[PDB]
């Protein structure tokens, strides 16, 4: 009947604590294939464009309730059987520029995660589109046109059964969203940026490997005499050389049927892979599993407590190579009992007090990584 | 007067271009972007936006959410046109869109020789959470640019742009990114 | 990532305490006329048939959450001006028989209310389809085909 | 519908009007705060109507499926009752919109949420009438103004 | 000398006009209002007070009681009149009425090329309750203006006015208001 | 260089005169009083000490005991004598009497166009009770003046004087007073 | 303008050279080292790097690990080429290597007469233990230099370099050292 219920239990605001399913409202099969071109995008949609009209538990609020303030969380039930593992990454960054880019050193790095197409059951990644803080209204990425993804780098060298495109489920969670930023006053505890740099196409047999590589950091990365500035790389420089305990995150996007053990550290990228006894620098390493796979790192100042350059010029050298980095060496006699080839990840979430200073008036020459 | 003395700090730029043909026509002016993305003017350009890929700068080009001090500047290049066989004005007018509507934010002096600079700052800021961006559809926007004159091309060869990534720079960005390869430096002293 | 979240905060049951608007999900203009035959039905729809597809605050639960157990409440903002008052009643009873009936001594009496087309601001009537007790799943009146209404008897003699 | 844009003053046939509720009440760019209006029944105790008041999205034309779909507040007039106010803050929009505009600003590219109303009830008179609804801004709940607008105008037809 | 460097803050203006025909006669000077209302000089004007409707500015135009810092300025526009085929002086003289009686408050330099600015401030203040206004009949007043020269028109095309709404601005105003429509921007680079 | 920006404070002057006939002879210079009373130079003047009766100024003219900061200045007026069909120097030399004995207190630059100013200060002070005056017979004195050049009259029409009544002004005066009527302003733009 | 007044501090330099023959060809520019060691440019030099052996300076030349403020400068020498029978620009571009790759750190104005300076600073710093050096093989380096123009040699005889050993100078060095004899001063006023 009569009532100024014009307030009552009607003015619907609710930053919503729906059960992560009383919150669930998505329905899109995450693409999955075999006859595939290395980096294989299993899509890149939108936030609001994504769809219009999706019958689920949290419903009217997508464009109703007003604002909430948790992390737009996901879990995509996948798997396959047992034979080989693989890499995948979901893209989430900012708005867009023009006919842009589509990779793991690109689409992701704003806020990201890293997963395998057959590991036990599923991966997690709680997306909160606003870095600036937290809370959120419908627009902020809509009218700020960002698009997201899902894709390998590595892959299950053993191409399997069919094209299992699983389910992409999200909405949110009541988590304490962390407002990401990076302190100009360079030398600092912790580090944000992320830095994409994994994988390592490893042959079967035991080719006496040690596929070196630096640890130079800066801007972004190449493409056929073409490059790519990102958020883990450029404000993440300005200064010249970089100085701190950052550490990577390797993984077995390869095999529980093919293994290998590869050190990870800081020696000297002026020593070609054929050293007498290469296992000769302050160690850390592989020894993969059907189960085990994701790995990280840790390399500080008891270790290098002295500068190397977050930069380079297309004409920088080895037989005049300054500084130590992670240029790896196997150990074990590589395998497969089949027709395979190994791999190994690389990444930079947060350091142990990083010394940045100085500047680099300029070059580029986006090191082939 | 000239007690030029104790100057200081660090400085990065952007690209570099020039006031045009001979062949060529009647007084124009270069109206390009003051920060990122579409970085060229309109009409009879052919000035060649010799785009450079600067540090703190593509960082500009690739800085969506954008908070933090800058000390933009200009300076010009001409020729062996005697100080008397000269007259080379300009007057800055940087704003946030520029048009037969709009009203340019700022302006700035000159009128003499080739190498005639300018150097200052635009208190960057923003709306949502105090930071902004290139007419980004949330409530609406505008963005940085500048009107770098051209009221006599056989007076001024080049135009110089430069940008200062300050401390008050609470940045963000990683915008959705196309080409960032290079065009660094041709050195013809 | 990985999690047997197959229970977590996912098995969605919730007998729902949405604010009576975080509960609101209806949108149908209650009919109102002048050139009229005494008892004037301003409709008689259904429960579930009512509509299929109505974008509102409580949404997926109409056919999701499982069961709840409060009264399916209503408030229809009406009025006019000042001159004359009138009678109206909403129909709610049980299922149906065949080509049935449509009146205030009929359609209502199961559970009902009584209102005037111009009294101050609005009438109330909190419908709980099950008399037998309380709680409720989607069917009980669906597959038990009841239909509801709204209509005078009296009327505002001044049309 | 209608916005909630604020700035300077107002039109007249390609002519405008700076005032004291509008211009020092800008300088900055977009505006950010819980201000609220004051509606009234300058209409009828013989004609009524109930019209929400709030912040949704002025890029949705009046024919929405169920328009009563945004965080509400509203009419339900009287012979007696009539004057009404408002209240719309930051639990609500706790994010910027522009105290300004340019005669060429858009909807099918419309930034920000405002008060663009929806009736509810079946409008009346029992006669020959037509309803109405007021709007005003005395004092906010902590207003965030900053930035500036180097200039335009285009005094939004309101 | 030229260690032009770190310049700064934010700036709005007013209108914009120019030193006249050719046709045209003997040395005059533009004497218009320095803040609001009747904004034009006297005699052979035909300079076209191309009135703009600025933010903080009509706010000036519409600011009766008026307390608060401003950093007025000027700058000029000319032509392809060689630095030697040149001579373009001016000397500011802003005051509060101007006449064959009066005595102008201030003055200011120049004498060279087209784009030659000036930028400063007038500690605004007032009488009744420390704030003032346009010869408003209570005890009496005077008001702001400036004498922007013109001792050679085939020397200087345009004149540039600009105003700074500062922090020390304890304003008021909402004066009784006629036309505030627009005349924004024609952009002919 | 020209980052003319944020200028400020308040300013009053004195009189106003000019570098002379045509008819006329060989390079001279105006040597008048820098504060009060007998305010004219010597010899072939006929420059017309167009005496104005300023506020803080006749106050100068009528300030016997005199303590308090001033920011005297100069600026000049010429003609349509092309920047090249130009050369207009001057060099200030203010002192306390001036003569074929004496030694002028200060000096000051220039050498270019018409409107070329100067602006500074003379820490006023005094003897008896720390304040002074126009060669007033107690122990002895001297007083303020300035040597405002004239090394080319068909180069510079006018000379501009201005004075700043500062805070550090512990004044006094009411000297025994003759004519203080007016000669305010003829406005021929 | 010219309120040249109260200038200050202490200053040492380096060498001294000049913009070349007559005989001679088309516009070049001197690109030498900004601190130590190999101190000459490339191509048609014959400018004669008249190397001086300064105090704080060979100290530069002999300062391997190098931490500490400097206030580098430039100024130029020309001839009896009337201010009108003139045009002598330049625009600084100091960086850390210089090449058809690279991107010069900084730049700087001018365009007028002979004796036209510049004076500033480069916040020195370093990598290993916060100090650096001449592309020294540990991680890699770059070093100081400057591009001191030359877009007209029958415009500018000489180029002037100068360096300031500041307080913030946490030095080191004693590099492995060849010739440090002298070439002090020929005084031909």
């Amino acid at each position: 009947m009569e009532q100024n219920l014009f307030a009552l239990s009607l003015d619907d605001t609710s930053s919503v604590r729906g059960s992560l399913l009383d919150t669930k409202f998505a329905q899109t099969r995450v693409l999955l294939s075999k006859a595939m071109a290395g980096g294989d995008v299993l899509l890149d949609e939108y936030l609001y464009d994504v769809v219009n009209g999706q019958d689920f538990r949290a419903t009217v609020a997508f464009l109703r309730t007003h604002v909430i303030t948790g992390k737009i969380k996901v879990t995509a039930t996948t798997n396959i059987s047992d034979n080989s593992g693989c890499c995948l990454m979901l893209a989430i960054n900012s708005g867009v520029r023009g006919k842009y880019s589509t990779d793991v050193y690109t689409i992701c790095s704003q806020d990201s995660m890293t997963w395998n197409p057959g590991c036990k059951k599923n991966f997690s990644f709680t997306f909160n589109p606003n870095p600036c803080g937290d809370s959120w209204s419908a627009e902020m990425i809509s009218r700020s046109r960002v698009r997201m993804t899902v894709i390998c780098v590595s892959g299950w060298t053993l191409s399997p059964t069919t094209d299992v495109i699983a389910k992409l489920d999200w909405s949110i969670v009541n988590e304490k969203c962390e407002p990401t930023i990076y302190h100009l006053a360079d030398c600092q505890n912790w580090l944000p940026l992320n830095r994409w740099m994994g994988k390592l196409t490893f042959p079967q047999g035991v080719t006496s490997e040690v596929r070196r590589m630096p640890l130079s950091i800066g801007g972004g990365a190449g493409a056929t005499q073409a490059f790519l500035a990102n958020m883990p790389n450029s404000w993440i420089s300005m200064w010249r050389y970089f100085r701190g305990e950052l550490h990577f995150e390797v993984t077995k996007m390869s095999s529980p049927y093919i293994k290998a053990t590869v050190t990870f550290l800081i020696a000297f990228g002026n020593l070609s892979d054929a050293f007498g006894f290469y296992e000769s620098f302050p160690h850390r390493i592989v020894q993969f599993a059907e189960v085990e796979e994701k790995c990280t790192l840790v390399f500080s100042q008891q270790e290098f407590v002295t500068a190397w350059s977050t930069q380079v010029n297309p004409r920088t050298t080895l037989e005049a190579d300054g500084c130590p980095y992670l240029y790896a060496i196997i150990h074990d006699s590589t395998t497969g009992t089949i027709s395979g080839d190994f791999n190994l990840g690389v990444k930079l979430v947060g350091i142990k007090d990083f010394c940045g200073i100085g500047s680099n008036p300029g070059i580029d020459g986006s090191r082939l990584l | 007067g000239p007690v030029c003395a104790e100057a200081s700090d660090v400085y990065s730029p952007c690209m570099i271009a020039s006031t045009p043909p001979a062949p060529f026509s009647d007084v124009t002016a270069v109206t390009f972007d003051l920060i990122n993305g579409k970085i060229t003017p309109v009409g009879d350009d052919n000035w060649n936006t010799h785009i450079y890929n600067p540090p703190i700068m593509n960082v500009l080009r690739t800085a969506a959410w954008k908070s933090g001090t800058i000390h933009v500047q200009l300076n010009v290049r001409g020729a062996g046109v005697k100080r008397a066989d000269w007259d080379g004005q300009v007057f800055v007018y940087l704003r946030q869109s520029m048009n037969p509507e709009s009203y340019d934010a700022r302006t700035f002096v000159i009128s003499q020789p080739g190498s005639a600079m300018l150097n200052f700052s635009f208190d960057i800021i923003g709306p949502n959470s105090g930071f902004e961006f290139a007419e980004s559809p949330w409530a609406n926007q505008t963005t940085w640019y500048l009107e770098c004159v051209a009221t006599n091309p056989r007076q001024i060869q080049q135009f110089e742009v430069n940008m200062r990534f300050d401390p008050n720079f609470r940045v963000a960005g990683n915008i959705l990114m196309p080409p960032f390869p290079l065009s660094t430096e041709t050195p013809p002293l």
